[PDB]
């Protein structure tokens, strides 16, 4: 919910090939600092992946699902076990259908049209994706109209430019290709690099 | 016949959650053949005794069903 | 209502076969926990693939049935 | 209407954190030079504040309500006797029900889909938002298939970008932060700057 | 029709003012090397050029119909012997319309949303239109999520861009005034141009 | 039958009025509340006359309509 | 027909209510407009909130008459 | 009363068909108009021909739906 | 009903009104192969203008049809 987005102001994004480099680099990148990861469905057998992750559950990781564009990949998602769901887009049906699991579920939106159909649905934390066509202006010039919205930009988010976004006043931001590639051991250091420097913008 | 729909309804909706849980256990038993662990098992163990439940309940709304269009 | 009986019949041979199946799985998962192997995991695999075809054709058969019924 | 953007070619768009700085700004805008102004439903009592300055009417002022996104507050506008309806996006349903009271809607689009939709429901003069993050390039790229459609941008317009904005072909700029910031006499200031920009470029 | 796509990799987005014109130039890209073209719907009399240009059609060229908005002109298009049709935007009747008619339709999109709406409808090869507000950073991007997809980016396309948006990974490009402004014979050394450079690189 | 739903039309065309009506009433008395003035209070009494011609077309209606249902 | 004419007489008890309540707000207007006051000012507050929620309350009200006639 | 209307059908396939062909028919003249040739004259000599068939289909099934009419 | 087959008395007389103007049109192409004039095109542009009117025409009577058919 807002909470752990506000606390925690991180969300590692795994892409993988397979099944057990998502499991050693979520885990690596528990061990930089960020609680909060997402598990995309790209990622083959990537509900097994968030079952097999109890162990970080009750250690305080809370993982979720992304890339989810249907309501089956929702259902099984909940039932292994993820906390919350993302989309890289906007479905009325994947959150009518979530509203009433009682699940969290942040869409993505990249145009004030989308924004206003999800504020419509009851969201008001998006995800701002691609969040590097857009830039921080976007997130700026939707204060004045949209004063409620926040939003969590995934995609082109660097050190150089991670302070540029919260100082035009996101939420979180998600963070994909700058933590997770490269060896397992590599990723445990970009994290505390990401985690140092955000609490030193 | 509404009787007869509600339960043609629940019957649907356990259908759909075992058609999940079936997916879930085929995706984690794909993991075990690549990389084998006994925690994974244990979870394996979990989700067929689930399934199990979910039969059972199938099957009880199913003869409801059947007394009920006799 | 033959049309609807005979669908009914159809479900339930197909519960009994998935009944039965899922059984099966538990068991050999259960004989995979004491001493694992990699034809155990194969013929798993199988027996889970197998379980997929029965939810689907019993899917079918059930929305087949509902149409009838609405 | 076509016409009053075709002459004035400049919009204030009016934001204020309560109403008498709401209506001292539109009397300092309508000193500069000025006779198109909205203000946003996201000043408090703002449908009062249209009301209020009614006096301006018969010096010349076209006034109009902005950031509408209920059929409610299109009703509530109308009532206090807003000349024109702004929306920072596309709605289907005001669009319907604003033509059936012969009242100028101008909706917010973003991408090419939105604008069909939008033509499709009748709209030959579309709100650009967010500007800065489409560019005047959005603007020339949209002559070559769609002809027709005329362009008020609104988003990051300045004393600088307005002649690119201007050679790129769109009907009037709604002008907000650069514009309506600061003292009331320094509003006033600005005003005749950006008159006196856009009618040398 | 994605291996034409594939093979060609380039796409002449024909507009004009005349049916002459569009017929002179048509014949000029044709002789540079380029086998797809298309003829946009806002050339006078469109479909009588695609009628008229049937005598290409037996050398190996490839006519397809732009910038249709409405299904009578996908019908009209068809009828006049047009092999592909093509849009700046998506529209579910066109699509759904032109399914049925087994004819090979590629929608424009600018957001993920409408990408996943279009994905939705069966449309794996996309129009990405205005490839230039968005740029081959829209491309990488997208590949993550959705790696079954591919883009023909219309808008903006130089001699000095082209290989930046091959390398982003697009299937073909569409090039319209960096290659049909001019005489009928510097449209013929454009078009050898961007042959020979998209060959190169 | 029709005259019916016609009134009932009508009526809820006026209410959708008076609810609009009353909500810039009330954001002018808040208005006023703060920065005083003779305009406003003209206006304000411009308002009052309206919402009451609005409630006399009201129970005109309702009152017809009551005579029907009778 | 006996919870339509129930819902016509709660509906015309709102209205003789409202109407009542828009005569007192005129009556209070005129008075401030002679001599300003800040009280004044809050007691017609207080009439408009009342207002407000006798509107809502007719409003209420009619989709339910409404519904039951449909 | 089903044959009238899937005869309805088939006249409204071949009328939007007509209306097409007659909007290229007139683009294809006026081209010609502007830039004469004689391939233009064979290709609007083609399409008349398609018109003309077009024409005796529809005719051909009204004969019938107005058989069925009677 | 009478209205029905009015309806279909007025399509058969608009159908061979265009069979009539096609006809024309053909003629009139074949004349214009055989030795082009300008003349010619203009009033091959009028027979193809009034060939429009009347598919129009035709249009807007089997929309009244099918609207009294379904
Ligand atoms: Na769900
Ligand atoms: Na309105
Ligand atoms: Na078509």
């Amino acid at each position: 919910m807002e909470e752990l987005f506000k606390k925690h102001k991180i969300v590692a994004v795994l892409r993988a090939n397979d099944a057990q480099e998502a499991r050693e680099k979520a885990l690596a990148v528990f061990e930089g600092g960020v609680h909060l990861i997402e598990i995309t469905f790209t990622v083959p057998n990537a509900a097994a992946v968030i079952l097999l992750l109890s162990f970080l559950k009750e250690k305080g990781a809370i993982i979720g699902a992304g890339t989810v564009t249907s309501e089956e990949q929702c259902a099984l998602a909940v039932l292994s076990g993820a906390e919350f769901i993302v989309s890289p887009h906007l479905d009325e049906e994947i959150s009518q259908f979530c509203k009433e699991k009682g699940v969290f579920y942040m869409p993505g939106v990249m145009t004030p049209t989308e924004l206003v159909k999800a504020m419509k649905l009851g969201h008001t934390i998006l995800k701002l994706f691609p969040g590097e066509v857009v830039g921080p202006q976007f997130v700026k010039a939707m204060k004045g109209p949209f004063p409620n919205v926040k939003f969590v930009p995934t995609g082109g988010v660097n050190l150089d430019n991670v302070c540029e976004w919260f100082k035009a006043g996101v939420l979180a931001v998600g963070v994909g290709s700058a933590l997770v590639k490269g060896t397992p051991d590599e990723v445990r250091e970009k994290a505390k690099a990401f985690v140092e420097k955000i609490r030193g913008c | 016949t509404d009787e007869l729909l509600r339960l043609a309804k629940e019957q649907a909706e356990l259908l759909k959650e075992i058609k999940i849980l079936v997916e879930l256990i085929a995706m984690l038993v794909k993991v075990i053949q690549k990389d084998p662990s006994d925690e994974a098992l244990k979870a394996l163990a979990e989700l067929v005794r689930k399934l199990k439940e979910l039969v059972e309940d199938m099957e009880r709304s199913m003869k409801e069903q059947l007394y009920i269009i006799k």
